């Protein structure tokens, strides 16, 4: 459920930002998305661990 | 010029022509501006004709309705998952195996 | 199977991967 | 003919030292167990990202883009006493060669000569730097590991599209390979010499060693990568609408509304061709936030509203969020 | 003179004004753009005639070649670490023993 959230970005879709936005202009959005999903995966793995 | 990605049927976009529908092969599909990867099959999901597309528990794309001819098609991803190997110690032999 | 664990089995009930037990 | 490469195609990624430490580096490299070209013809050759060269007596190379005087080109000659490096514009022939009495080949730096032994070269030109790698090894490609030593680097700073070779006379055979960006595992020595290397993109066992940072593996199951099938084609289904959206009527208008009394127009239920937009002089605009100005036809949306007014000129960028 | 930019890589630069070499003390160094502090001590290993600086498993600058001469040095950080204290409590006495 939390994978499909926007994490404060423009779009919640994984690959729609590849064509809607310029790849020069999508760097900050994709960095925020990957660090949010990394934090979520880290806390899930620690709980599971 | 103002644009919004609202949950509405697509009306205005590029004049690029469509192609013939293909089944039983997982490819990338562009259905009314929705980008996704999966296989297109005949869907048993029948509902009242008043909704454009639906979602699931995973909040992904599973039901589609192209506006040219109104039929429901099923979407599911093709083969995925990790791959491992089977091998003994390299000092003895090099006979390896592939595990799916 | 003995019937006791049979009854206990009957009573007790996508990028992920669910590995089966060894 | 076609000959299969066995070991050649490994050079030092950088001028660094490691004391027998296993390391993984992803640069432009020659793929292992991939066949290379053995040429015996008496032409034009393409050039990918990174090129492999090998020869048995024969000197001279041709590099450039279109081999004419309209662009920069590289001419290097190392006959018997010195090597020259020339970047300029010059016209070349279809099949130039040499005759040490006559020369029928038609900045400047001079260095040491490059001179049974096997000659191999790798010429990589990225980031405006033309890299040169060479090593002479004594002994039909021989079997045995060897690490290709790096030569000097010259900042030419141009593009390379096509390349050729020169024949030395007082045709012959030469080897030309190709490169591909992939990951290698490199093993160094205590003296600082690469003595072993392997690629982890061709064999499951080498891929298993690739994620373990060692060529020695033990018994057990190791998870290395994922299994996935690639999509074959692409399918696009668009709505069947042919109505020719009124962009020309709203743009080619002799009068607009005021800034404080702007009017609103809605464009919907038509086909929108975003290619007639550019016939109204060069613009001070197309700086777009939330949408790509280069990609305006693949994405599909709805409910487009357009307003018309005028601006002073000193605050064109003031029409922006934030 | 005419200055032209955005046309070629760097060919001509200005002076550098390097200095002498110090030993057995941790100071900041500038070895071909390398930034860091450490003790410059004479080494025993030898390098091939194309490297400039070495590394380790930790990926830190530990060995470097001088640009002025042909003597291989080492980079080792000088003394560091947290300080510890020894006390029997203020209710008994006030003498303390510092421990490095
Ligand atoms: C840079 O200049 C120094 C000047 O001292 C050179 O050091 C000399 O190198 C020669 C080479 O055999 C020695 O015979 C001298 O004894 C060195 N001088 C001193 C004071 O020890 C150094 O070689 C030069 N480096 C380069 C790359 O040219
Ligand atoms: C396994 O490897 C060791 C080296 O560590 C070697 O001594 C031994 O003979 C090997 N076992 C074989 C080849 O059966
Ligand atoms: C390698 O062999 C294949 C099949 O014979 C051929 O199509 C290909 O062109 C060869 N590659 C080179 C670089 O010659
Ligand atoms: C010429 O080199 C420049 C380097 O910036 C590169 O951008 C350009 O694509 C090259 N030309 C061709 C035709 O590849
Ligand atoms: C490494 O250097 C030492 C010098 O002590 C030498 O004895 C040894 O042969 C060298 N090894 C190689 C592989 O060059
Ligand atoms: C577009 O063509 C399809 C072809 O089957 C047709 O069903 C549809 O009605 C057409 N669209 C319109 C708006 O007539």
């Amino acid at each position: 459920k939390q994978l499909s959230s926007k994490f404060g970005a423009i779009s919640s879709v994984l690959n729609d930002i590849l064509s809607r936005l310029d790849p020069p202009e999508a760097e900050v959005q994709i960095d925020r998305l990957i660090t949010g999903r990394l934090q979520s995966l880290q806390t899930y793995v620690t709980q599971q661990l | 010029l103002s644009f919004e990605l609202l949950h509405a049927p697509a009306t205005v976009c590029g004049p690029k022509k469509s192609t013939n529908l293909v089944k039983n092969k997982c490819v990338n599909f562009n259905f009314n501006g929705l980008t996704g990867t999966g296989v297109l099959t005949e869907s048993n999901k029948k509902f009242l004709p008043f909704q454009q597309f639906g979602r699931d528990i995973a909040d992904t794309t599973d039901a589609v309705r192209d506006p040219q001819t109104l039929e429901i098609l099923d979407i599911t991803p093709c083969s995925f998952g990790g791959v491992s190997v089977i091998t003994p110690g390299t000092n003895t032999s090099n006979q390896v195996a592939v595990l799916y | 199977r003995s019937p006791i664990e049979d009854l206990l089995f009957n009573k007790v009930t996508n990028g992920l991967t669910v590995l089966p037990p060894l | 003919s076609y000959t299969n490469s066995f070991t050649r195609g490994v050079y030092y990624p950088d001028k660094v030292f490691r004391s027998s430490v296993l390391h993984s580096t992803q640069d432009l490299f020659l793929p292992f167990f991939s066949n290379v070209t053995w040429f015996h013809a008496i032409p034009v050759l393409p050039f990918n990202d990174g090129v492999y060269f090998a020869s048995t007596i024969i000197r001279g190379w041709i590099f450039g883009t279109t081999l004419d005087s309209k662009t920069q080109s590289l001419l290097i000659v190392n006959n018997a006493t010195n090597v020259v490096i020339k970047v300029c514009e010059f016209q070349f022939c279809n099949d130039p060669f040499l005759d040490e009495s006559e020369f029928r080949v038609y900045f400047e730096y001079v260095s040491q000569p490059f001179l049974k032994n096997l000659r191999e070269f790798v010429f990589k030109n990225i980031d405006g730097y033309f890299k040169i790698y060479s090593k002479h090894t004594p002994i039909d490609l021989p079997q045995g590991f060897s690490a290709l030593e790096p030569l000097v680097d010259l900042p030419i700073g141009i593009n390379i599209t096509r390349f050729q070779t020169l024949l030395a006379l007082h045709a012959a055979a030469y080897y030309v390979g190709y490169l591909q960006p992939r990951t290698f595992l490199l093993k160094y020595n205590e003296n600082g010499t690469i003595t072993d290397a392997v690629d982890c993109a061709l064999d499951p066992l080498s891929e298993t060693k690739c994620t373990l940072k060692s060529f020695t593996v033990e018994k057990g199951i190791y998870q290395t990568s994922n299994f996935r099938v690639q999509p074959t084609e692409s399918i696009v289904r668009f709505p069947n609408i042919t109505n020719l959206c009124p962009f020309d009527e709203v743009f080619n208008a002799t009068r607009f509304a005021s800034v404080y009394a702007w009017n609103r127009k809605r464009i919907s239920n038509c086909v929108a061709d975003y290619s007639v937009l550019y016939n109204f002089a060069p613009f001070f605009a197309f700086k777009c936030y939330g949408v790509s100005p280069t990609k305006l036809n693949d994405l599909c949306f709805t409910n487009v509203y357009a307003d018309s007014f005028v601006i002073r000129g000193n605050e064109v960028s003031q029409i922006a969020p934030g």
